[PDB]
């Protein structure tokens, strides 16, 4: 199968300013009937897929002339001569030339926003969960930018990295924010064994880390 | 005009069938080409099966050869994808595609197919309460963990659906081959606890419906 590879993995970008993307194949992507067969699109965050590009260059009707494709042989370029909100998703590249049709990776575009700093709660295990034998520590860290941030659970003043989850929301495309949900899961027994638990989070937005802590009594 | 509405997705057991259907409309199906393509849970895209026009001529990638079979009803605007032999490796998001335009310009909305042995359980829901120990007030955040559940998905509404803004709920995560998931909501801390708050929870797989309303600790 043709290796279609893309690059950047990752594009942040501000409303108003240009982006591009890449796309490489391990093969030409040129057809014996002379055309090259190398399409591009676009996949919003719980929406489907949407064409951007066919043939190389050609711009698909519903697709502002903003998005233009260029390339030959086996090196292509999406380019966006100006970044608009709804652009947010993850960008493809295909090649319909060789048999088995193959699609690039993937780059995801973020669209840069003001920093923000996230709200951060603690909640320790309901009553009920208890009952179960089991105990979540859950800790919400909410509309915050950018995405860099690290997140450490602490019992009784120590790192503890096993039995934590971490879920993050897509980019919000109404205010252009994350959200992460991190969830320390213990027995009940190892619970009822120590007696502080804390979230602590860094990120660009203060000069210290951001805790919060609960001791359950 | 152009509609694919795909349906039949659904949990099966590793080496069981489903067989998948995807009504067209708005647009002369018997003329076009037809494909399946599926959405991984990482997000990756990947080519499953084409068939032609008039569905003499049919193309599968290696992934598939021997086990999927594509078919249409041009008397009934619809195509078909019969899956046998079922692996857990092809969970995916199964969409439905028109190929035309040297390439392909729609795609359906996709239906969802996951392949396990794990068996449907109802999920349980637990309230987050904050900790006795409280403080920042103008607002208060509140939660539900929904913990334990399979196959995906859920629905979480806060309130019945009035409220919408201030939620997150996040994605699910695999724990002890188990679904978890988390919702925040927030609000101000003049509503809560004196207005109540309650988390709605649905689990269509188990034909489940809960509600847990959020009470002070």
């Amino acid at each position: 199968d043709v290796v279609m590879t893309q690059t950047p993995l990752t594009l942040s970008v501000t409303i108003g300013q240009p982006a591009s993307i890449s796309c490489k194949s391990g093969q030409s992507l040129l057809y014996s009937d002379g055309k090259t067969y190398l399409n591009w699109l676009l996949q919003r965050p719980g929406q489907s897929p949407k064409r951007l590009i066919y043939l190389v260059s050609k711009l698909d009707s519903g697709v502002p002339d903003r998005f233009t494709g260029s390339g030959s042989g086996t090196d292509f370029t999406l380019k966006i001569s100006r970044v608009e909100a709804e652009d947010l998703g993850i960008y493809y590249c295909w090649q319909g030339t060789h048999f088995p049709r193959t699609f690039g990776g993937g780059t995801k575009l973020e669209i840069k926003r003001a920093d923000a700093a996230p709200t951060v709660s603690i909640f320790p295990p309901s009553s009920e969960q208890l009952t179960s034998g089991g105990a979540s520590v859950v800790c919400f860290l909410n509309n915050f930018y950018p995405k860099d941030i690290n997140v450490k659970w602490k019992i009784d003043g120590s790192e503890r990295q096993n039995g934590v989850l971490n879920s993050w929301t897509d980019q919000d495309s109404k205010d252009s924010t994350y959200s992460m949900s991190s969830t320390l899961t213990l027995t009940k027994d190892e619970y009822e064994r120590h007696n502080s638990y804390t979230c602590e989070a860094t990120h660009k937005t203060s000069t210290s880390p951001i805790v919060k802590s609960f001791n359950r009594n | 005009e152009v509609k694919l509405v795909e349906s039949g997705g659904g949990l099966v057991k590793p080496g069981g069938s489903l067989k998948l259907s995807c009504a067209a409309s708005g647009f002369a199906f018997s003329s076009y080409d037809m494909s399946w393509f599926c959405q991984t849970p990482e997000k990756r895209l990947e080519w499953v099966a084409s068939i032609s026009s008039g569905g003499s001529y049919t193309y599968y990638p290696d992934s598939v050869k021997g086990r999927f079979t594509i078919s249409r009803d041009n008397a009934r605007n619809t195509l078909y994808l019969q899956m046998n032999s079922l692996r857990s490796e092809d969970t995916a998001l199964y969409y439905c595609a028109r190929d035309y335009d040297y390439g392909v310009d729609y795609w359906g909305q996709g239906t969802s197919v996951t392949v396990s042995s794990a068996k449907t359980t109802p999920p349980s829901v637990y309230p987050l309460a904050p900790g006795s120990a409280a403080q920042t007030n103008s607002m208060v955040t509140l939660g539900c963990l929904v913990k334990g559940y399979f196959p995906e998905p859920v629905t979480v509404t806060w309130n019945s659906g009035s409220l919408s803004s201030g939620v997150h709920t996040f994605p699910a995560v695999l724990q002890s081959d188990l679904y978890t998931l988390s919702s925040s909501v927030t609000v101000p801390s003049s509503t809560w606890p004196s207005e109540t708050v309650t988390c709605n929870v649905a689990h269509p797989a188990s034909s489940t419906k809960v509600d847990k309303k959020i009470v002070p600790r």
